[PDB]
RNA sequence: CGCAGAUAUCAGGAGGAACACCGGUGGCGAAGGCGGGUCUCUGGGCAGUAACUGACGCUGAGGAGCGAAAGCGUGGGGAGCGAACAGGAUUAGAUACCCUGGUAGUCCACGCCGUAAACGGUGGGUACUAGGUGUGGGUUUCCUUCCUUGGGAUCCGUGCCGUAGCUA
């Protein structure tokens, strides 16, 4: 799982501050994180559906999250990206 | 030859009774069943089968040479005591009662159920 | 001098009764460990099989843990399980 | 590193004279890992709950350790595979 | 089935499914469902602090994914149970219950189908709306021993009784 050390990691590359968790950057970031090790995961283990489930909740929310700063400001949108490497 | 003290097994049922004397190895020196004492069929779960089964195998142990046993018991039975009773009628000495029936931990699936 | 009820007398008490009990955190107790067998073998009947709540007194957490305890000390023949 | 705590039972025919040395000719391989916390208990000859192969008694033993995933893994499939241990058992001394 | 030496009993070994007592109006999971033990990997929920962004929320046609059991396919394995099926017995006759036996199947891996009384026969999200009573979890203050179903308040989930209200 995310230990504090590799959160406070992120959020000083991606956190506007050092305080900041709402910041939606660093959000999707650790949930960009999260999804890359929990694929990782379901490389061997093809059959951990109630983990594919979890999978499938944070796309969602990260999709949404990246809805709502497109809605914004398209700059920090396409910063973000290009910045993670997604391709939307 | 012979043996003063050993070890008894009863094994009662619902359609059927019988018992074993034996030496606390494992080794039987006489039994005996309701097959043997005469009844048949759907009779032999009543416990006056038991008495004369264990009746008759104790006075074969007396025969053998045995004056003391152990006993054992094991499986439904509505008359264990009363195959106790005629053991110790018979002239025999009660060493030590355990009631093994064998239960399972959830093992084995049991057939299903009757009407 | 005083009734098992009706303790208007003294503070709330720090003791326990036949429906309540916490016999754990009561009295009886070094940890919850299965090396100590003498005191697993409390919570017990002569037969080897395990009580219930509502013939010890204890919540599930504890109930649970010490059947862990139990049944790992079973397997590692630390305890005379119930046999041939 | 992460705590566990070993239990081992052997036979009797072993001596409390052979008892830790043998063991430390495992745990050398832990040592040379993490310079890790290794603490025995010696409380042996002790009669069992039931036999195994027939051997009324066993030398337990407890071992207390501060070490990574692959090395208890490893170390078990070292003992397990040994002639002489009857059995072996893991238990994370942590929360879960 | 035995009378070619059974059943029973004992010593040992081989073996494969399910894992009693914990365990029940009890916990988790969106649902299906979920307990032998240990390790690894991982997910979700709850409470408190309430530091951070500052309405980003709810629903959701279509669509994708999961999904009890029985079934299907390739392979493996196969103790017990047991569709079919054979016999016995009852029966007016019994292709059925009952008895003896017993194949596919149940089990494992990889894929399929994608249904049920898949039921709380109550779609989801949200605010207010008399209470009492048990109960699981976590906070917290007082008689305070402060080793307590302590007690009270609070939050979440879970059951029983019961007002107004509502319903043929």
């Amino acid at each position: 799982a995310l230990t504090a050390e590799q959160k406070k990691e992120i959020l000083g590359q991606y956190g506007l501050h050092d305080t900041d968790t709402g910041s939606p950057e660093a959000q999707v970031a650790l949930l960009t994180k999260r999804i890359q090790d929990l694929t990782e995961h379901l490389k061997v283990h093809k059959h951990d559906h109630h983990s594919r489930r979890g999978l499938l909740l944070l796309v969602g929310r990260r999709r949404r999250l990246l809805k709502y700063v497109a809605q914004v400001d398209v700059a920090r949108y396409r910063s973000l990206i290009e910045r993670l490497g997604l391709r939307r | 030859k012979n043996v003063p003290h050993g070890a008894a097994h009863i094994k009662s049922t619902f359609n059927n009774t019988i018992v074993s004397i034996t030496d606390p190895q494992g080794n039987v020196i006489a039994w005996a069943s309701s097959g043997h004492v005469g009844f048949k069929g759907s009779r032999k779960s009543t416990p006056f089968a038991a008495q004369l089964a264990a009746e008759n195998a104790a006075r074969k142990a007396q025969e053998h040479g045995v004056k003391k046993v152990d006993v054992f018991v094991k499986g439904p039975g509505s008359g264990r005591e009363t195959a106790i009773r005629s053991l110790q009628a018979a002239g025999l000495e009660v060493g030590t009662i355990s009631d093994v029936t064998p239960q399972p931990h959830n093992g084995c699936r049991p057939p299903k159920r009757r009407r | 001098m005083m009734a098992v009820k009706k303790s208007r007398k003294r503070t709330a008490a720090t003791e326990l009764k036949k429906p309540r009990r916490n016999q754990l955190e009561a009295l009886g107790v070094t940890t919850i460990d299965y090396k100590d067998v003498a005191v697993l073998r409390t919570f017990l009947s002569e037969r080897g099989k395990i009580r219930s709540r509502h013939v010890t007194g204890l919540t599930p957490q504890q109930q649970r843990q010490v059947a862990t305890a139990i049944k790992n000390a079973r397997e590692m023949a630390l305890l005379p399980m119930a046999g041939p | 590193m992460r705590p566990y705590e070993i239990m081992v039972i052997l036979d009797p025919t072993l001596d409390e004279r052979t008892v830790a040395p043998s063991l430390e000719t495992f745990l050398n391989v832990i040592r040379k890992d993490g310079g890790t916390v290794d603490k025995v208990d010696i409380w042996g000859r002790r009669r069992l709950a039931y036999e195994i192969a027939k051997h009324a008694e066993g030398i337990y033993a407890v071992i207390d350790v501060k070490a990574e995933p692959a090395t208890v893994s490893e170390l078990d499939r070292q003992l397990n595979l040994n002639e002489s241990v009857l059995r072996t058992k893991v238990l994370r001394t942590d929360k879960h």
